[PDB]
């Protein structure tokens, strides 16, 4: 601790260096929003999104894109 | 048409690089005391245009021991590759817009390391290569920092291209967030300018090394390419870290704000020339891979953080 | 040879109207068109062959040209505002361009209805039936070569043995 | 590329039989043997992107990332050569007979 | 404001992207449409130079599958116009 | 193409000075440290490399494994650098 | 134009003779900077800017600035020997003419140089409507798809240092 | 060497052939290739001798121009097969290259000249590990691709590299270089049966590792790169002169003992494959290298060289022990030929 | 391949990238994507030795895809004879060469 101290103030950089190499390795992990980076990017929509046959054995894919059905980015609104 | 705009960035930048020269002698002259150069013209105005001719006209000198080749490569290179920067440059429409643009002025800026190597062997003394080898150290090391602390930068701008930052900074500065490699890119620009701080590639009193055998148009050459990129570096300060407010209307108080942030940044590294003595060659180093690059690589994972936990990842495009 | 349609075949009425039209109406577009729309891309990806999806291409075109001539009936002074200014901007962003977006998207929702569609529920996958036969044998594949025969049993002790030279084993 | 990749490949060859014929300076070897590992990015580099094969990307630098330290090696040789001799000429190099 | 402003700025990216996903079907249509007629219009001129040639059948997939391929560029331009060779070759790179 | 116009006009003006310049007028320095620093030099801008694809992989739908890449990237180098420090390298 | 990506070629392989005819090292240096940017258009004329632009900031001014600086201290001066600098240059020029009409010749055998056919390959398919299919999207794959390929590397560098330290030791 | 760094090195040393082996994907045999280079030259400079330097630079410059034609294979493949990995469809040069480039990297036939030069400026230890496990990585990528080479360059390389090794053999008396040669020639035999029977070139090398392993560490027991070093060997341990006398006879094919078999099986098998010309020459030759080892022979054990009055001092202290690997591998190495039907 | 420590481990770091049709990112497909898989999914379960002969048909295909060499033959030969007939004054470039622009 004592020397951490001095560290504080004699080479206060590398200090200030390790804390932040730290403090970016621990943020990822605890973080309401970590999540979204993956879905954000996810979600963004830069391939056709080629359409399926309807067998009409599917009740979960919408047969248009407003419908009622299907994914949503009302979490990215609002976000 | 794209000629004449060639020659609307190209001539006005040369010219521009003319009349830094005066800044510098009476900006510096005022903070010591002294009127500077105003006799010669009104105000000192003909100053930069009178000793140009002078060099160009005192006889070019290519020493016994000297090739001739790597002699007048390298003032060309300079000051090629130095204009050639400014082709890429958003203000706020670019010349030639490239999509990988800060790689652009990343590589070019890289090549002028050479021309400083190519006169040091040329000039065949030994002053020229002592102070060429710790010269390319000095640049080719701020360039390590300079390259990380950009690459920070573009991972919350989300591209290369130096386009795009007018996009990203329409609310705030990058300086607020990001201030911490600003200063770090303050030092660098200053370091691979060769400018005072860090002026030992050619430090005076230490070796009165890389003009030492360069007289009349070379030293010219390479001069005005100096005097550019103080200019250019201190542009894209004022790019990447101080947005100038852009309005799609009117596209000239983006370009009307660029001239004023580049001047005053132009203006600090004359002021700090002025004002501190000139730091040791391992001093110089000393910073950079010890005070700095333990900063700039962690503050680079910070800003690989920052974007992800905060939901932030840049658009691409 | 290679059977490659006619041009008399291939010659359909087409929007032919500058990018950034497309791009002002392209959100009503991806709404009121894409019935047909999917069904000429699913027909467009099962069955590689364009020659063979070209039909559902004319009926595209054709879609969107009423798709437009609506619009060139109602509401459309504002969509003529909306294009212009959406021109002006190098990259056509759309933000640059919001007032004038709204008096058309408005408008339409008062003279035809159509609606703009929210954030997203365009990109989402859609699920249209056609009656083209899935394609069998897309890529026109060839028949796969017999897998080599496979040798059957249980081991038994191998018979007398390591039979390397004179070793009993 | 198709006698866009015969160029650079005798560009390899001409690099090739620069590596292997040495004289004097040890340093115009490495210089060269960097040549080929240009030539070998470049074609490995315009294959890939006439081929639209972007999952191979990856390579064209992992090549030039294992060439710099190769070089890296190479060089720390030859310093190590003429701090020993005085020299980076080869014919130095014939203790070992 | 950094978080908050990219996250503007990607909901923008998708509303845009989004855009063409709804203009690309036309696209295809035209694409297919034309590039068809450029194979075409090169049978024409090709049946005119190469009937005189001895026993050489107009044109034949130098692949013996019948699936259909997609033309390089090089064969819908190559004897088309040269300029337009080149601008389908070189002509993005060079933007505008 | 445009940028060829540009920049052979760049070299046109250059060597126009040069040319006028020259014409309107009418042995062991070695040092280990240089030499290390060059190579750390390139080992460090080997890894600029490796880390300047990082703005288009931000984008990657992963994410987790990018960050657990780049970090690990930038852990291993920085330790290189520690044990330069340690070592007598950096201390000229 | 339809040359470029040739000549560009053509030039490289030139710069490569120089290197191979081994000039001056710092002069051969020079040699392979200028086949480098050579190289470098010609990967950014096949439609790859980060490949490209790479080799400029890995190679042209980060690697041989290496080779020249090394050059500088440990490669002597190539002295009393800068006289063959010129007849290296012959060669490689009479070589350069030599090689011209050896292509010549080589186009002769039509049974490639597509003579003709030039401009017509540098680029063979693209996505024209694609969005995201830029070089580097790939290179990318290194942090996430292949990370093997980054592994490996990764060790490659950290062994670097340990291992040059160790020889210059 | 900081500890440290030690590991390092001797890790990339170790992940060097192992990433080769393991991987299918070529370019990362390659970098397998790349970090085997890279990692053994900061070992080889380690007294840092004037002689070592030279060693090094030589290895290097073979080794690096080596790596960088088996890329340029590797490249070629790529745009003959979009694959990253040779095929039965590739281009007979493209195979032919990797055999040379590779048969550089191991050392065979006529680009032989490197290898006895390195073997000769570096120590003992290094000189084992740069003799036997930095084959096993490009052997590894040969006996992967085997069904594509050919069979005619092999045999060729194959018969070269014995009688190089065999004749350079008979003049050298400094014990490294001999060991060199050597190895140039067994790895002939082994790059001889692998177009027909990869699995056997994987006994003639270990069979090789089990036999040189245990000559080296007795060299270096006396750290004798002598003969006439070795020949006091009586005065200095007199009981490593029974089992070095075997190792060496069985390191030539003499019936009896371990070394037999690679060469018996080898013949088996190329007159299974009817090369009864190739087989028989290589035979014949391969009597030349027992000739230098009998010679060997005769010096250290049959017959009793004089010695230094300053032995009788190296005498008294305890002298250092051999390993147990040497025991555990001269054994397993002199005398397994009753078990050779399980070897196989 | 010598030592599987890949598919004992499960792993498959060295796998999943060999050939053009392999997981592209973003799934823009490669080109000779139409053949790779049509000529190994053929040699699977048929090793070499007899993925050389009967599987010649996907090979010689996609040989051509990627090579695309006789294109460029058949392609060189007509422009050749276009060439000589130009000479004669018998071929005279259609205006289609320079037509209206479909959208
Ligand atoms: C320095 C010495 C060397 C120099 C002089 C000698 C030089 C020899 C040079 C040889 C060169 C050629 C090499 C090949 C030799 C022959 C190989 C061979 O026979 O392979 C087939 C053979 C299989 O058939 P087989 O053993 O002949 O059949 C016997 C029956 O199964 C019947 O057997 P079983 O199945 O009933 O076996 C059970 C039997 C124990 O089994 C045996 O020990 C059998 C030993 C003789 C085997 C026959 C070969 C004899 C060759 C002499 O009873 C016991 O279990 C008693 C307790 C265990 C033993 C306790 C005493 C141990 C010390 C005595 O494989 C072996 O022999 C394996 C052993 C290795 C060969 C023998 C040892 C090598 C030669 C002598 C070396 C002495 C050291
Ligand atoms: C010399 C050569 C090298 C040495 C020899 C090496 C020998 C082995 C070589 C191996 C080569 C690679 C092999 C694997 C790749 C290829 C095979 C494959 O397909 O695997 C893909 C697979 C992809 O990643 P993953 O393992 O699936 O990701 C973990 C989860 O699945 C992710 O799913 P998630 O949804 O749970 O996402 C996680 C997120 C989830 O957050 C939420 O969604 C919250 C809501 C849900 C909560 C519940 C789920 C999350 C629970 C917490 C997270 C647990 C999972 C994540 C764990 C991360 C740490 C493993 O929470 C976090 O963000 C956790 C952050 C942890 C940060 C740790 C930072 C460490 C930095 C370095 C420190 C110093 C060292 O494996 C990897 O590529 C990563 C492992 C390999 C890393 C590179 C190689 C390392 C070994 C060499 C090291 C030395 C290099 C020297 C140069
Ligand atoms: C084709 C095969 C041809 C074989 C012959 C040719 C190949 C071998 C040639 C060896 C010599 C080559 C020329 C080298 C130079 C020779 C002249 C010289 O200067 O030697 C110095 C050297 C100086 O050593 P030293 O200063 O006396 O050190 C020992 C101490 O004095 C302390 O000594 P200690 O008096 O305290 O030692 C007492 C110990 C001495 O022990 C030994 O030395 C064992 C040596 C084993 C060698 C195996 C070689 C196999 C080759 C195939 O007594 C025992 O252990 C009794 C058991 C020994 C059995 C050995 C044979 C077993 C064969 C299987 C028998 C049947 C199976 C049942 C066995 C049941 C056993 C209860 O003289 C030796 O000691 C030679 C030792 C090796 C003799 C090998 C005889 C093998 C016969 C076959
Ligand atoms: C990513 C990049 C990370 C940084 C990479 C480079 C790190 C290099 C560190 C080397 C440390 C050892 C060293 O050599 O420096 C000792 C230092 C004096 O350094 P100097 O005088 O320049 O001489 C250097 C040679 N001795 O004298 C010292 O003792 C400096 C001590 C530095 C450490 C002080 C304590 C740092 C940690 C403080 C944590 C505070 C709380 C943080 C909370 C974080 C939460 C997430
Ligand atoms: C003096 C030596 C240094 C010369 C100045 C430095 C030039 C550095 C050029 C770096 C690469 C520039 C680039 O990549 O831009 C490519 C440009 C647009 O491409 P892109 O960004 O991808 O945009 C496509 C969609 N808009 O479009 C292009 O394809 C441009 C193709 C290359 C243009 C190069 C211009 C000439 C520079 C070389 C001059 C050679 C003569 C001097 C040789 C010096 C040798 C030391
Ligand atoms: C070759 C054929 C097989 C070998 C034949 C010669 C065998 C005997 C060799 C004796 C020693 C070498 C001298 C004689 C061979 C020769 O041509 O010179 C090679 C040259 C020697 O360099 P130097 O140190 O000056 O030696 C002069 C000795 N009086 O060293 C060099 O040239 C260094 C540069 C090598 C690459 C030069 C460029 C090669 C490509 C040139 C263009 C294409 C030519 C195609 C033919």
């Amino acid at each position: 601790s004592a020397f951490l101290k001095n560290a504080w103030a004699k080479e206060p950089v590398l200090v200030v260096s390790f804390s932040v190499w730290g403090l970016a390795i621990i943020m990822p992990m605890i973080s309401p929003y970590t999540k979204y980076a993956s879905m954000i990017n996810k979600a963004t929509p830069y391939n056709y999104p080629v359409p399926v046959r309807d067998d009409g054995n599917m009740p979960d894919v919408p047969s248009h894109p407003q419908d009622p059905l299907g994914p949503s980015l009302d979490w990215l609104k609002n976000l | 048409m794209f000629f004449i705009n060639i020659l609307t960035l190209l001539v006005p930048i040369l010219i521009a690089m003319a009349f830094l020269t005066l800044v510098e002698r009476k900006i510096l002259g005022y903070m010591q005391l002294r009127k500077g150069p105003n006799i010669v013209g009104p105000y000192g105005i003909l100053q930069p245009f009178a000793d140009a001719m002078k060099l160009f006209m005192k006889e070019p000198m290519r020493p016994l021991t000297t090739s001739m080749s790597l002699f007048i490569i390298a003032p060309t290179l300079s000051l090629t590759l130095a204009l050639s920067l400014w082709v890429p440059l958003p203000m706020p429409h670019p010349l030639i817009n490239l999509n990988l643009g800060i790689l652009f002025i990343l590589a070019t800026s890289s090549l002028s390391v050479y021309s400083i190597l190519w006169s040091g062997w040329a000039s065949n003394s030994k002053y020229s290569l002592f102070g060429a080898l710790r010269a390319v150290a000095q640049t080719i090391s701020y360039e390590v920092t300079m390259a990380i602390i950009l690459l920070s930068v573009l991972l919350m701008n989300g591209s290369y291209s130096l386009q795009t930052l007018i996009t990203t900074q329409e609310h705030m500065w990058l300086l607020l967030p990001a201030w911490p490699m600003a200063m770090m890119w303050f030092i660098s620009t200053l370091a691979e300018t060769n400018r005072a701080p860090f002026d030992l590639t050619e430090g005076e009193s230490e070796l009165v090394g890389f003009n030492v055998e360069y007289a009349a148009g070379p030293f010219a050459l390479f001069f005005m390419a100096e005097y550019t990129n103080i200019i250019l570096m201190n542009a894209l300060t004022t790019i990447i870290f101080l947005g100038p407010l852009y309005y799609i209307n009117l596209p000239e108080l983006y370009s009307t704000n660029f001239m004023m942030e580049a001047l005053l940044l132009s203006s600090t590294f004359l002021w700090i020339r002025a004002s501190y003595p000139r730091f040791r060659y391992d001093q110089l180093m000393h910073l950079l891979w010890k005070n700095f690059l333990p900063l700039t690589l962690a503050l680079c994972m910070w800003h690989i953080s920052l974007p992800i936990f905060t939901a932030g990842v840049p658009p691409y495009m | 040879i290679v059977e490659l349609p006619t041009l008399e075949e291939l010659k359909v009425e087409e929007v032919k109207v500058s990018s950034a039209v497309l791009k002002a109406a392209a959100h009503h577009y991806g709404a009121q068109c894409d019935k047909t729309n999917k069904e000429f891309m699913l027909c467009r990806w099962e069955e590689k062959d364009p020659r063979r999806c070209l039909k559902e291409g004319k009926l595209v075109n054709g879609c969107a040209l009423n798709f437009f001539r609506q619009i060139k009936s109602h509401c459309a002074e504002p969509f003529t505002e909306y294009w212009t200014c959406l021109d002006y901007s190098n990259m056509q962003l759309f933000r640059h361009c919001r007032q004038q977006q709204a008096k058309f998207d408005q408008c339409v929702l008062d003279k035809l209805g159509w609606v703009r569609p929210d954030l997203g529920q365009l990109s989402k996958v859609t699920k249209v039936k056609t009656d083209r036969p899935l394609p069998e044998n897309p890529y026109h594949s060839r028949a796969r070569p017999e897998p080599n025969p496979v040798i059957e049993g249980d081991l038994k002790p191998a018979k007398h043995g390591t039979r390397f030279f004179f070793w009993t084993v | 590329m198709p006698s866009t990749f015969f160029n650079l490949t005798m560009a390899f060859s001409l690099s090739l039989l620069g590596t292997l014929m040495f004289r004097s300076h040890l340093m115009s070897t490495l210089l060269c043997l960097e040549g080929m590992v240009l030539s070998l990015f470049i074609m490995t580099s315009v294959t890939s992107l006439n081929s639209n094969s972007m999952s191979s990307m990856p390579i064209p630098i992992t090549i030039l990332v294992f060439a710099a330290c190769e070089a890296a090696v190479g060089l720390a040789l030859l310093v190590k050569v003429s701090n020993t001799y005085g020299t980076d000429y080869v014919q130095n190099l014939n203790l070992l007979q | 404001r950094m978080m908050r402003w990219n996250q503007e700025r990607r909901r923008l990216l998708i509303e845009d992207l989004e855009a063409r996903i709804a203009l690309m079907p036309l696209f295809q249509a035209e694409k297919d449409r034309r590039t068809l007629q450029i194979l075409r219009e090169n049978l024409e001129e090709e049946a005119i130079i190469m009937k005189d040639v001895p026993n050489w059948k107009v044109g034949e997939s130098v692949f013996h599958t019948t699936r259909w391929v997609p033309p390089l560029i090089g064969e819908m331009y190559g004897l088309r116009t040269k300029e337009e060779m080149s601008n389908a070759n070189f002509g993005f790179t060079w933007y505008t | 193409m445009n940028l060829y116009t540009v920049i052979f006009i760049n070299i046109l003006l250059s060597l126009t000075l040069i040319l006028v310049a020259f014409w309107l007028p009418q042995r062991l320095p070695f040092s280990m440290k240089f030499f290390l620093v060059a190579i750390t030099f390139l080992l460090f801008d080997l890894e600029i490399a490796l880390l300047l694809p990082l703005p288009w992989a931000i984008q990657t739908i992963k994410t987790s494994t990018m960050m657990i890449m780049a970090f690990i990237l930038v852990t291993i180098l920085s330790l290189g650098l520690a044990y330069e420090w340690t070592q007598k390298g950096l201390e000229w | 134009m339809n040359n470029y990506i040739f000549v560009l070629s053509s030039l490289f392989l030139v710069g490569c003779l120089g290197l191979a005819l081994k000039p001056s090292p710092i002069y051969g240096g020079l040699g392979l900077i200028v086949s480098g940017f050579v190289g470098c258009l010609m990967v950014l004329g096949f439609g790859g800017s980060f490949l490209g632009l790479m080799v400029f900031l890995i190679y042209l001014g980060g690697m041989l600035v290496v080779f020249g600086y090394t050059t500088a201290m440990a490669t002597e001066e190539y002295p009393e020997t800068w006289g063959s600098n010129w007849l290296i240059l012959g060669f490689l020029v009479l070589g350069v003419i030599m090689e011209v009409f050896l292509i010549c010749v080589l186009n002769y055998y039509d049974e490639v140089i597509n003579l003709d056919g030039l401009g017509d390959w540098l680029m063979y398919e693209v996505d024209d409507v694609g969005v995201m299919l830029e070089g580097g999207i790939g290179v990318a794959a290194m942090y996430s798809c292949a990370t093997w390929m980054m592994v490996v590397a990764g060790w490659s560098l950290f062994a670097g240092i340990f291992i040059i330290i160790e020889i210059t030791r | 060497m900081n500890p440290i760094t030690l590991a390092i090195i001797y890790f990339t040393i170790f992940l060097g052939p192992v990433i080769t082996m393991s991987s299918t994907n070529l370019m990362l045999m390659w970098v397998g290739l790349e970090f085997s280079l890279l990692a053994i030259i900061p070992m080889l400079i380690n007294k840092k001798n004037p002689r070592s330097t030279e060693a090094a630079t030589k290895y290097f410059v073979t080794q690096a121009t080596a790596s960088m034609i088996i890329l340029l294979a590797i490249v070629l493949n790529y745009k003959q097969l979009g694959t990253w990995m040779f095929q039965q469809q590739t281009n007979g040069l493209i195979l032919n290259m990797t055999l040379m480039a590779l048969s550089m990297k191991l050392g065979l036939a006529p680009f032989h000249f490197w290898l006895p030069e390195v073997t000769q400026g570096i120590p003992l230890h290094m000189g084992l590990i740069l003799l036997t496990w930095q084959k096993i990585a490009p052997l590894s990528i040969l006996i992967q691709i085997y069904p594509l080479l050919n069979s005619t360059i092999i045999l060729m390389l194959a018969i070269t590299s014995i009688f190089m090794g065999a004749w350079g053999g008979l003049n050298q008396t400094q014990m490294r270089k001999i060991m060199a040669y050597s190895s140039i020639a067994h790895m002939g035999w082994m790059l001889a049966i692998l177009p027909y029977n990869p699995s056997l070139t994987l006994l003639n090398l270990m069979i090789y590792i089990i036999l040189t392993a245990p000559m080296f560490m007795a060299l270096m027991l006396n750290n004798s790169m002598t003969i006439n070093s070795i020949s006091l060997l009586w005065n200095k341990t007199p009981a490593m002169l029974t089992m070095i006398s075997l190792m060496l006879l069985s390191l030539g094919g003499l019936p009896p003992l371990t070394g037999f078999l690679p060469k018996w099986i080898i013949i088996t098998e190329l007159m299974k494959n009817n090369c009864l010309i190739m087989a028989t020459l290589m035979a014949m030759m391969a009597l030349l290298n027992l000739f230098f080892y009998t010679r060997l022979i005769y010096s250290t054990s049959l017959t009793m060289f004089p010695t230094n009055n300053n032995s009788k001092m190296m005498t008294h202290q305890t002298k250092t022990k051999p390993n147990l690997m040497f025991s555990t591998l001269a054994i397993m190495s002199t005398m397994t030929l009753p078990l050779a039907p399980q070897l196989i | 391949p010598f030592l599987d420590i890949q598919k004992k481990l499960g792993i498959s770091l060295d796998r999943h990238f060999m050939f053009l049709s392999a997981e592209q990112p973003y799934k823009n497909a490669a080109r000779c994507h139409a053949f790779e898989k049509e000529w190994i999914e053929c040699a699977h379960g048929i090793g070499g030795t007899r993925a050389k002969k009967e599987c010649k048909i996907e090979f010689d295909d996609f040989e051509e895809c990627l090579l695309r060499y006789k294109t460029m033959r058949r392609m060189h030969d007509i422009k050749k004879q276009r060439e000589k007939l130009m000479k004669e004054g018998k071929y005279t470039p259609p205006p289609h060469h320079s037509g209206r622009e479909e959208p």
